[PDB]
């Protein structure tokens, strides 16, 4: 990825995230919990299916043509048949191995760019309350139970809450 | 300062390798196979209109050999044209032969109009033993063998057919080849022979070759069969001195010709699609297959390649 | 703690929607359309050199049918062909009649040399009520009509011309085929005719074809044309017993041959394009087009869409 | 976008900035300002224009080539004529489709970079003495006069002139 | 707080330039050619197999004209013809030349099997002057002229040759064109000769034609060179009553063809390369190469670019 | 590029990096000094040569075709024979541009990407110990000898042993 999130400071994905793409993983006083992200996710199906779609689209509805087996050798006229149809196949063959290795790097970057917007996302939620601990974690500088996480998760979480508490325990 | 929260991504246990410009293998946790590599072994007879052949071939079916009758005021989409086709009449063939047979496949029906040809003093419906309906000698059923009187005359024939329909008139038409001088004069009286078929812009004039053939059902033999076309507006003046093969009438050309023939051995089922290749019908949405450059319909574009897999996911990379 | 400064971009009212690989319809502030759907009503007579056929085709201007004169020594690199173009000389057909219009478009020119023909006893200069010229008979004026004496004789013909010039000839010419054999004999003595034209390394050999063909312009008879390229270095010989209809010299053959042929009804006009169409010229930059597969100079690829917009801007987010 | 500036962090565009792709807009105790960067705007015209010049290119001359339209069928050489340039037209058609969505898909991505590296210039330029909000704009936690806005938008901007002034109001 | 570290990248004195969706100039660290535009001056006789036709072109060759001993037995991936080649034989042309010359192309062996023809009463091995053998008049060593008896006799021919072999049989064979009526009736007595070839599905019905052609070596007269294909299974029949030139058998044709037909002057020597252009063989890995459209083998694909890099680096910025 | 740091905030390259194509570059009490990163290097290398590796890779190993120069006119078939080899150069020739074009632009993003990876990489590493400069150089907080440098630069650097008196230099 283009990113680097994804096989990168995010060393490893979550084989226990099972109803969602991307997610949050915590530890507070309370426990531990994995929770999947809606909107990140979602950014990414989406993008995935516009693919789908466009590429799973369009008839190419052909009928008379021409001749393209044959028996025995003719010279000239079958020539250019057969020369004919083995250019066609090969250009068009050239353009699937093309057209789905492009799309294959940009979904790869797509998906890993989604990764990074979400990591983003909450470290401009956090302010100074919070600091990168590098590995796509947040070490989180105030007491934040349950609803406090979920606060983070859901997008409610005011900074100015809990930044007397935070600033005091990062610069003391 | 002692709680924390972590941002990640799913993965799987395994997960698929596809490619990319940069790497020939990379695992990504879902992908989707872009390749149709199945096909049905039978060929589905819906949407497409398909006519089968079966034992004759598309151009015994235009002329009307023994057992063709079943094809006869036939329409199709697609003719399937079976490879076990064999020839139940006089040995012929045709100087312009896939040309022909391109254009009848491509008009897509067999809609025969028959027509009274005021042939003079010469007998008609001419037969043979190498064309044998039910033990009695016969012939192409579209055709007219023209032969000497028997007062052993043949005068020269001079019939013109005037074109005033709204459609375009295709004329089949052939001349015979005799094996002797013998035979040449036994049938035709004059010799040579010699045919003229022409309309207003266009001409075909053949002069009979007399020679041993090899054998085939008992003939050395053979009729070359031409054909004319005679758009409306047009009319056609055929002209003979011996050794004509005369049309019984014209085929109906459509205006507006939009089919095709595809010659396998793949039997019709029960399945509905609008895909066939000579291999059977695909019944897939993939926008690619590797089972056959021959394929007609609405089918995916024929690829060399035996796989290629588009990703839908991520990068897998678990535990 | 109180200043703010944001980072923004611009939007507009209403945007453009644009494809990408994951959307049909994306929204973006300005879009660039590269299909050209628009045509002139005209043809362009600059800055590529047209010439107009008008009722004459590129054949019959060959031939030098009357109504053709106007094309003598006429240069082009798109010949302008009219569909309503008619004959207007004796009936006549071509046996590979679109590799010889293809041969004359391509060429580019009309430079017909004359050259004397010392034919031997045989009158010249025959002439026909089907191709009249100011209400007399008259003929194609670059070919040549053979007859027999007034003696009623006609030689067998012997005639050679070498060719040590420094470009390649075309020699047109053609044989007759009478509708009777009273026709034949009052013609041309002898029955059959023949001809037979050949250069060091090719060959044409021609048997005349005696029957009624449709009455066209008073005629049953009708001549088919041929035609022998000979290179410099070597010759040509014509060989005759009947039925030859001669050349009266050859036309110059570019060596770099660089022209074509465009048949279209649209009128010529007094703009400036170097794209032509059959539905007249174009005036564009874009790369692409959908107005006709048909297309002659320096012009835009054919494509089916009838639009494909280019992103020229970002993603427009109003408010 | 790959990003998140364009339709993400930056929630909409400005309609009223008429004179540039990007810009600022500013609120101090002076009152408020919008003002386009140069720079960005230009950085993403001449990649765009760059496009252009290099699409809307090459010729394509072509003259005597092969009958495409047909009053009557002929058969076997018509077929080959017609199967010919019916190949040739899916083939173009096929290109013309996929360039264009290239092209804007990279176009957008383009867009939304130099939005996003506009934002990453200003952040750098301020150092300690702001802080980001969420939605692409910057709390100043200084005194910033039209004067001191300038300086910032023109690049002269130095924050160790105001970093005692703003230090003491971040974290106090 | 006074330390520093600065992250940065690599830069040259002297970057590459290279194209993007962009920019058609943009400098980076290093690149590489994906266009060939070098060849060497020799065609490599290895892997591939090449045959050396020298002055024998592949028409002459399988005619067996002389000069062309040496391609007796041969076999060949690429045969290799020659502009200069010239023909030492009497003067001949193939009516479908370039279809006769690609079959024997593809094929890729001049395997002969030789057979004895019991033809009747006629004259066997005319030779001729203009086709001399160590000043001894000769003919084409695969064909045998048949010429009336010393009785004045030309008796119908009329011979049969069945296939049941396991491989597909070549027939050549040709017919006379005679110059004057005397060298017709002085060489096959009878007036007009004939030939007739066919198989079971297939037929070639030539009548000669008698005229002056131009002198080539001391002729003015032609043969033209037909062919038959017999497949197992299939025989064929040879009729005649005056002109042909018969066979001595046939070429085996492989069931697989995979040969081709490469024309230049470019000689022969000691490298090795698997792609061969008419300018001489490639030795490299690009994808792509500008010498010529014409490439034989294991080659890059023909563009029009004559230089395209692909970018190996970073974008070089120095200082 | 579309991260802006190769030609963006990185002003130039280094003439001096003989041993790869990242690296870093420092001063401190000691002195000043200049070293190749492996990683950065090796992950920017690796993608080109993928890219290598596909282009130059399939045979198109073609035999028997068709004529494609021709000593005279002949008409209906030799225009046809012209025109579908016409027809296969500007469509490869086509396929050869866009491709290279593809490429370089993949090849300078994914260059300019791995890049900034690198700058991220050591910015977290750094925590609240050092501040980014703009230029991409990081003013360091603390007294940094050689073994300091180098335990940057092979990853082992540890923030927390430096934090109190960084913390102390930057805010007062
Ligand atoms: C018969 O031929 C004569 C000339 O030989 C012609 O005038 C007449 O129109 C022809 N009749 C028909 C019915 O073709
Ligand atoms: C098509 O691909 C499958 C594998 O996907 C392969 O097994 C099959 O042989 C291919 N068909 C061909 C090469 O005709
Ligand atoms: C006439 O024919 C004779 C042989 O029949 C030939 O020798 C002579 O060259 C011919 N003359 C011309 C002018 O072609
Ligand atoms: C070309 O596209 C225009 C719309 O841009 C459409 O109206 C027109 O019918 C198209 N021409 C065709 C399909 O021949
Ligand atoms: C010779 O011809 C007769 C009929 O004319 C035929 O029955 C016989 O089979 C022929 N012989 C050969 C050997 O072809
Ligand atoms: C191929 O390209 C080279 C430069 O790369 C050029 O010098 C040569 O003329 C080209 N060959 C052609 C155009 O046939």
């Amino acid at each position: 990825g283009l990113f680097g999130a994804i096989a990168g400071f995010i060393e490893n994905g979550w084989q226990g995230l099972i109803d969602g793409w991307y997610g949050f993983r915590h530890q507070n006083a309370e426990g531990t919990g994995t929770a999947a992200d809606l909107k990140s996710t979602q950014a990414a199906i989406d993008q995935i299916n516009g693919k789908l779609n466009r590429l799973i689209e369009k008839t190419n509805d052909k009928y008379h043509q021409i001749e393209k087996e044959f028996e025995q050798v003719e010279g000239r006229i079958q020539d250019l048949e057969k020369y004919v149809e083995d250019t066609k196949i090969d250009l068009w063959s050239y353009n699937a191995e093309l057209l789905v290795a492009l799309e294959n790097q940009h979904t790869i970057d797509v998906t890993d760019s989604e990764m990074n917007k979400l990591f983003e996302r909450v470290r401009r939620q956090l302010r100074e309350n919070a600091e990168d601990k590098g590995n796509g974690c947040f070490e989180i500088f105030h007491k934040c139970d349950n609803n406090c996480i979920e606060s983070i998760r859901n997008g409610t979480y005011d900074h100015d809450i809990y930044r007397d508490e935070a600033i005091n325990n990062r610069f003391q | 300062g002692n709680p924390v929260i972590c941002m990640g991504h799913h993965a799987v246990a395994n997960g698929t390798m596809v490619k990319t410009l940069a790497d020939d293998q990379v695992e990504v946790v879902t992908a989707q196979e872009l390749v149709e590599s199945q096909n049905l072994p039978e060929l589905c007879p819906s949407p497409l209109r398909l006519v089968d052949g079966q034992t004759c071939d598309i151009i015994n079916g235009a002329l009307g050999s023994p057992g063709c009758d079943h094809l006869n005021g036939a329409e199709w989409d697609v003719f399937i044209e079976r490879p076990n086709a064999v020839d139940t009449c006089y040995p012929f063939d045709v100087p312009e032969y896939q040309s022909l047979r391109s254009i009848l496949a491509n008009n897509g029906k067999f809609e025969f109009i028959a027509e009274e040809f005021q042939w003079n003093t010469v007998k008609q419906n001419g037969k043979s033993g190498a064309c044998k309906r039910a033990n009695v000698n016969d012939f192409f059923n579209r055709l007219n063998w023209l032969v000497k009187s028997d007062g052993n005359a043949y005068p020269l024939q001079n019939l013109t057919k005037i074109n005033n329909g709204d459609y375009a008139r295709l004329y089949i038409w052939g001349v015979h080849h005799p094996s002797t001088d013998t035979e040449q004069t036994n049938l035709y009286k004059n010799n040579p022979g010699g045919v003229t078929v022409s309309t207003k812009t266009s001409q075909t004039s053949v002069v009979p070759n007399i020679g041993s053939r090899p054998l085939v059902r008992g003939q050395s033999g053979r009729v070359s069969f031409y054909w004319t076309i005679v758009e409306p507006g047009d009319l056609i003046v055929f002209n003979t001195i011996g050794n004509l093969i005369a049309p019984r009438g014209h085929y109906k050309l459509n205006n507006q010709k939009k089919s095709t023939i595809l010659n396998t051995a793949i039997p019709i089922g029960s399945c509905v699609s609008k895909c066939h290749t000579d291999k059977g019908s695909l019944s897939t949405t993939k926008p690619f297959q590797n089972i056959s450059r021959i394929a007609v319909g609405d089918c995916p574009r024929y690829v060399k390649q035996g796989s290629l897999k588009l990703a839908t996911g991520m990068r897998n990379i678990p535990e």
